[PDB]
RNA sequence: AAUUUAAUUUCAAUAAAGCAAUCCCCUGAAAUUGUUUUCACUUUCUCCCCGCACUAAUGUGGGGAAAACUGGCUUUAUUUCU
RNA sequence: CAUUUUUGGUAAGCAGAACUGGCGAUGAGGGAUGCUCCUAACGCUUGGAUAAGGUGCCUAAAUAUUCGCUCAUGAGAUCCCAUAAAAGGUGUUGGUUCAUAUGAACUAGCCCUGAAAAUGGAUGGCGCUAAAGCGGAUUACCGAUACCAAGCCAUAAAAAGAA
RNA sequence: AGCCAGAAACCAUGCUGAUUAAACAAUACUAUCUUUUUUGUUUGCUAAUGUAAAAGAGAAAUUAUAUAUGUACCGGUACAUAAAUAAUCCUAUCACCUUUUUCGUGAGCUGAGCUGUGAGCUAGGCAAUAGUUCUUUAACAACAAAAAAGAGCACAAACUGUAG
């Protein structure tokens, strides 16, 4: 709601929730940055989204293709039309709020050094039944023909071994300023001291 | 929405639309009743050119009063301002459309002695 | 993770006479959440002085603390 | 109280009569315990069943007594074995169920609600025939035999759940399901 | 609806166990074998000093009792194959043509040849872990070999399944690679 | 109800719309796939095509009616001028498809391939290409590092010496050649070191060799919907022509479906 | 640092809606960290504005405003409604707007 | 956020005493409706014996005992300890 | 035209009746969508509180609470109302009756099979499986031109009047 | 539950279009142009304004979900570390000029000396004062004037015919 930018690590999140989440807040006026898509979950079995999809994919106007409905193979793109199934999208305040919203596949780099959000309503582990199948929307995509899942992995290793290093450099630093706040920190005046150790910072 | 000031409500204004009017030519603007055998208008559709009806009507003890808060007079020639000298101060004088500047000057000057307002003040100089 | 040895059969006065001998709530308070959860209610209850308060001391170890590690190099 | 987990099951002990008359000078009393949503529903079930059971209707007869029961112990665990009659889409059967609870009210309310979810028995649908406290020497359904054994313990392995102060919109990494 | 299953699972003496949040690993004489069981919702227990593993669920359904059979049967074949190694004799089956099995690329790729005269070549490439040894004894008899209870059987059923014959009755012609015997090495 | 008989539909779907090409000069869609054993080398050469000739061959192939007997075939000639390679392209792989890294060139380009970048040759001053072109060797050997480290592709930019030729035009044609074979520091070598000389055809193919061939299609302009599309022509009698389809399509759905041909261009049309 | 807000943030939801008709006379008011009836009642007295800029001068200056006051509560999720002395115009929406201290 | 005196089988501590042992408040199962009688029902961080570590279990499977800590009752005071 | 009663006709958004209510001549809120269904009948306004109906997003209210059931390689999802049966099922869930902790026999919940049609395609759409499904129960809330309070208008009547 | 082989079917590959993406990249050459400061933007024209989002718009591990993460040995082992997680942490108000002393960086000279700028310690006496609130004019971007500082293509025409 009131910050410019969530982005979000869209890995681990239930499809409907997540875009139906999205939705309102793109609503409200809350810019959203929908990162790594790829592992969005869609719920239950492989085969029957598949399915599912080829039933959709399937569907085109008898006239004309052209002005038949868009398929989209890629997962982002994926996620953004059911967000616009979501949004009134054909009225003008609905457009702006579908312009709101901009998605993406991994992560590019003004979005790597930026915190990526969880929605906690919509992960996967809290709201899918753990003898009930459940389906990766990458993989789907390979299955109808993206072809751009093995290089997306590439990518998402390579930005691991970024983070890691970054991670450790970071962890070393919270402890070279935590070693001189405790060292400096019998060298406060008594009274302003016991106030900050009384509420324990 | 309402058109509050003062002591003065006046429920409505945007002064009520003939129907269709906007969409042919040959439709005067001035209001007219729909009769039809089914229309819209008559009908009450919901968000089309709501139908006047009495109960807008203003307030019956500041019927017919001008933002003046004096009644409007019509006056074509200074004898007729005889009886307005007794209700100077709820009665303003308007002159009359058709008068002549040399009259003009004259209903002006007799009714700023009389000390009763005049709204068409500056017209035809 | 705190359990007291009390019989399933327990009513309210040997609770209340068990729950204090072994002290458990303390146990509870020293380990982390509680000691975390007593400085939450504190924190959440303080008045406007306080609040100052620890504003100016967090300020004050902010110049000693920036200072030597300027020194430090 | 907790308002959330309340119930408004109740059980009333309702006596009636019929009217005296010149053929009966003084008629067989009778007296039924009743598990209804409130007094006015008790006396309508009573009723129901004056007619069904009895030569009896509202019109040509008179309640004696109408009291609540409630239990004298509410916070010690009974074992309640109820018997009903109930109404399918094909027929009529009668069944045996056994329940873990606090007080007859909490059995029957719980009963109902299975009744709804095993069997699609509406409210309409239930006739209670008997229902009473049994020794758990003598339990016969599988799933309170396992909670009658002699050290009953078990991980809790249900997800969190919290107030709508903190059930919030975003969140600073993936919250675990684990648990200590 | 039920509280509590078990499962206590004897070790072999031989074997290194050692599971890992469902991720089961054993090796033995005969090599490693790693088999994911995190799928499942299951509560494993390991037992290193005193062997055995203990299986224990917590309120299953007979879906989850199911379950925790399968695993430990499971399990149990894993141990039982890097102790002692699955030999599956599989004995060739002619009335007519003399099926000619060769054996190359050191015991992987048995092809077939001459099934039914119809001189063409049929190649079964192997599963990772299975040796294809002939028989020294009975001519016909072909050895599928492995650790892997699971690598094994499929090969042995790839090789079964490639032979046989298309469009004649199947009660009158019985020509083709059939499994005799479940044995360990 | 259904037609009385069928058929199938005159002209392929697979092509339409069957509008004029971009571009004079062929495209190649998509290059061989990279195996990374072999060496090095070029994958396409440009050509001009000169006219069709008979050829007599002697035909080997057994238990064939024809057999041993020489036959008379037709076969095209395609003239081929020696190739000048003036750029090297490093391309890499994204999501969102192929994005050219940066492109490094040669120490000098010819006048037939500086005319490509002008519409006006003799009306302009002739000032594209000098002041890049003399860029010092360092900053070349700078970008072909970052290259070298990062692309999955690499590319030659090749041109047509049009004056070694017959023909009217002299702005050259320009066309991109994937390299396929080794370590990217290889092809990269084999770029370096090909690169302002000149690459004649026998160093790209070998006798007996089997090729594609790309080309746009003979011109016709805007022709019927027989000669377009091949159409059964309508009896004679017919009062308002017969040259011409005589349904377009069923009442429902109520719209012309594209499948059914109407007239329009033929020819001038891309074909591998 | 200079000129601390002494209000609380908030954004300007719809208008009072109901599915397919319309009422502009309240507005709904998400305020920055109210999330419940029982928290949304603390401000149900408090002062609204609505500050706006323009792109010429008025009186003068570029800014104008239009005064509000929550009203009620509205859902459980603590959201109010605010009454203001003239219509907010709903090019507005989600735009921002502050909850004073006052009264 | 509360509040008065009623009514409706409410309760619970407190701290001194006591009472009964498969006992007790209760609740079971049995011999024109009362009523009485039989034997059935508690704990346990107790002890013993077999299985000796056998468990999901910092314990345990089975088989026995023990006690009144625990529970239940009877008294006598007490209600801002609760 | 609808319920209920009803005659002809294989049936029919078919033909003919009975009682009542509608609709016609009637908006408004709900039923996605609609002459007839539900709610409720309409002067102009301000505030209040609801009905019918909802409360994942489209869409205003709950990603509410509470106990169940349900996986579907053509799930299911709202009166009228927009299809589905006989017959099967070692699918799971409860029952009930028998026998010596298993084999038998029945039973009814969901689910599965039975289940085939033409422009592309319709739980209203996106979607949903720790449901946003199905069956309950519990609250809280949102929700009309109806309701309450108040103003203003006309109409109708009533009080009441010849410094 | 876990898996495997398997069809003119499905999807790629392939091939066609891609002002079907009001899409886009690289490169060649080119038209005062760029930076800072100031004031302003209260004959059709010849100075000139817009914001769907400023009020602290603060927050780069990563992986699970019936366990994770480091570290050390050799995915195994051992030992720590998170386990209401943003229910946290971060980060702001000490104006002024003057007295005393300590520590960082840019600029001038060949690891050092010096000045400007940032941070601190020590001492001083020194400012704020609109009659009760009516947006707390405070952000970002765009422009125009003024000074100061630095710097050739295309279309037509004729020709073509691989096109029409």
């Amino acid at each position: 709601m009131y910050k410019k930018e969530y982005v979000i690590d869209c890995k681990g999140h239930l499809l409907g929730r997540l875009a139906s989440l999205i939705a309102k807040e793109l609503l409200n006026g809350q810019r959203i940055v929908a990162v790594r898509c790829e592992d969005i979950n869609i719920s239950g079995s492989l085969y029957r989204n598949k399915l599912k999809y080829q039933e959709f994919l399937r569907l085109r106007t008898n006239t004309n293709p052209k002005k038949g409905p868009l398929h989209l193979r890629e997962p982002s793109k994926i996620l953004w039309r059911c967000v616009r199934g979501m949004l009134p999208h054909k009225t003008y305040k609905g457009q702006l709020a579908l312009k709101k919203l901009k998605v993406c596949v991994g992560m590019p780099a003004p979005y790597d050094k930026k915190k990526k959000y969880v929605l906690p309503s919509a992960l996967r582990a809290f709201r899918l039944k753990k003898h009930r199948r459940y389906c990766r929307l990458g993989t789907l995509s390979s299955r109808v023909g993206w072809n751009y899942d093995t290089l997306v992995k590439k990518n998402e290793v390579l930005r691991k071994q970024v983070s890691k290093a970054y991670y450790k450099k970071k962890v070393n630093n919270l402890n070279e300023k935590k070693e001189i706040k405790t060292e400096a920190l019998n060298l406060i005046n008594p009274e302003q001291r016991q106030v900050l150790e009384n509420f324990g910072y | 929405a309402v058109k509050k000031v003062g002591k003065i409500i006046k429920k409505r204004t945007k002064k009520f639309t003939r129907f269709q009017s906007n969409r042919f030519m040959r439709v005067k603007p001035a209001w007219r009743k729909p009769r039809g055998i089914d229309c819209r208008v008559r009908r009450r559709y919901k968000g089309t050119n709501l139908m006047p009806s009495i109960g807008y009507g203003s307030n019956k003890k500041t019927k017919f009063l001008l933002p003046n808060n004096k009644y409007k007079y019509v006056v074509k020639n200074v004898k007729e301002m005889e009886p307005l000298i007794m209700n100077h101060t709820k009665y303003c004088v308007q002159i009359a459309h058709n008068v002549s500047s040399k009259k003009r000057k004259q209903i002006i000057e007799r009714a700023k002695q009389m000390n009763v307002s005049v709204i068409n003040a500056k017209a035809r100089l | 993770k705190e359990r007291i040895k009390i019989n399933k059969n327990c009513k309210s006065g040997f609770l209340r006479k068990t729950v204090n001998s072994t002290k458990v709530l303390e146990e509870f308070n020293n380990s982390k959440l509680g000691k975390k959860m007593i400085i939450k209610k504190k924190r959440d209850e303080a008045t406007d002085f306080e609040r100052f308060q620890v504003y100016f001391a967090k300020r004050e170890l902010k110049k000693k603390m920036t200072t030597i590690k300027n020194k430090k190099n | 109280i907790d308002n959330s987990l309340n119930t408004n099951i109740h059980q009333y002990h309702i006596v009636g009569r019929a009217i005296p008359t010149a053929k009966d000078k003084n008629p067989n009393v009778y007296r039924m315990c009743i598990f209804a949503k409130n007094d006015t529903n008790a006396k309508s079930r009573f009723w129901y069943f004056m007619k069904k059971i009895n030569k009896l209707k509202k019109s040509n007869g008179e309640l004696l007594a109408c009291e609540q029961i409630k239990e004298r112990f509410p916070l010690r665990v009974k074992n309640y074995g109820v018997l009903l009659r109930y109404d399918s889409r094909t027929g009529t059967h009668n069944m045996y169920k056994e329940f873990r609870d606090t007080t007859k009210e909490g059995a029957i309310a719980q009963l109902y609600s299975e009744m709804a979810g095993r069997h699609r028995a509406r409210a309409s649908s239930i006739n209670i025939i008997r229902i009473s406290e049994i020794s758990s020497s003598l339990v016969r359904r599988p799933h309170i035999k396992q909670l009658l054994k002699r050290r009953l313990r078990f991980p809790a392995l249900h997800l969190p759940t919290l107030q709508k102060e903190y059930r919030k919109k975003f969140a600073s990494k993936r919250p675990s399901t684990y648990r200590m | 609806k039920t509280i509590v299953s078990t499962q206590k699972v004897l070790i072999p003496e031989g074997v290194k166990v050692a599971i890992n949040a469902r991720k089961v690993t054993v090796s033995g004489k005969y090599g490693t074998l790693r088999r994911s069981f995190r799928h499942l919702p299951i509560d494993i227990r390991l037992n290193k000093l005193k062997k055995y593993i203990k299986v224990v669920m917590w309120f299953g359904v007979p879906d989850s009792l199911a379950c925790i059979r399968t695993v430990c049967t499971h399990l149990k074949n894993m141990f039982t194959g890097v102790t002692k190694k699955f030999l599956y004799k599989m004995r060739l089956v002619h009335a007519h043509f003399p099926i000619n099995s060769n054996i190359v690329d050191n015991n992987t790729r048995i092809e077939i040849r001459n099934y039914l005269g119809e001189k063409s070549v049929r190649f079964v490439k192997a599963l990772p872990g299975v040796v294809i040894e002939k028989s020294p004894n009975v001519k016909d008899e072909i050895y599928v070999s492995g650790a892997d209870i699971e690598n094994v059987s499929l090969t042995a059923a790839l090789i079964h399944q490639s032979v046989l014959c298309r469009n004649k009755d199947i009660r009158k012609f019985l020509d083709g690679i059939y499994v005799s015997e479940v044995t360990t090495v | 109800s259904h037609r009385k008989f069928e058929r199938p539909r005159h002209g392929s779907l697979g092509f339409l719309p069957r509008k004029r090409c971009k571009r004079l000069r062929g495209k190649i869609r998509s290059f061989p796939k990279d195996d990374k054993e072999k060496p090095p080398h070029f994958t396409a050469f440009m050509g001009y095509k000169a006219g069709m000739t008979h050829i007599v061959r002697e035909v080997d192939k057994p238990g064939s009616k024809l057999h041993k007997k020489e036959i008379v075939e037709a076969c095209t000639i395609i003239e081929c001028a020696p190739m000048v390679v003036v750029g090297i392209v490093g391309y890499r792989e994204t999501p969102k498809g192929l994005r050219i890294l940066s492109t490094v060139w040669a120490n000098h380009v010819s006048d037939e391939f500086r005319r490509r970048y002008y519409k006006n040759w003799y009306k302009s001053e002739k000032k594209a290409f000098t002041k890049s072109l003399n860029v010092p060797e360092a900053t070349k050997n700078c970008l072909l590092k970052r290259i070298e480290k990062y692309c999955t592709v690499l590319r030659a930019i090749c041109h047509t010496q049009p004056s070694k030729t017959p023909l009217r035009m002299k702005k050259a044609h320009i066309m991109e050649v994937q390299i396929n074979g080794g370590s990217m520091k290889e092809k990269l070598e084999f770029v370096k070191e090909m690169l302002e000389k000149n690459l004649p055809v026998s160093t790209v193919f070998n006798p007996n060799e089997m090729i594609d061939v790309i080309s746009v299609t003979k011109g016709h302009g805007t022709k019927g919907v027989v000669s377009r599309y091949g159409v059964k022509r309508l009896p004679r009698k017919t009062h308002r022509g017969l040259r011409k389809v005589a349904c377009i399509g069923a009442w429902h759905p109520a719209r012309v479906q594209f499948q059914i041909p109407r007239h329009g261009q033929k020819g001038y049309f891309h074909r591998t | 640092l200079q000129a601390v807000r002494l209000y609380e943030k908030g954004v300007i939801l719809g208008y009072k809606r109901s599915q397919r008709n319309q009422d502009p006379n309240f507005t709904l008011i998400s305020i920055k960290n109210v999330n419940t009836k029982k928290h949304a009642q603390f401000y149900v007295g408090k002062r609204v504005a609505y500050v706006y800029r323009t792109t010429k001068h008025h009186d003068g200056v570029k800014i104008k405003c239009i005064w509000g006051k929550v009203c009620r509560t509205h859902g459980n999720s603590g959201v109010i409604r605010a009454k203001f002395k003239t219509h907010i115009p709903p090019k507005a929406f989600g735009d921002r707007v502050r909850i004073l201290m006052y009264p």
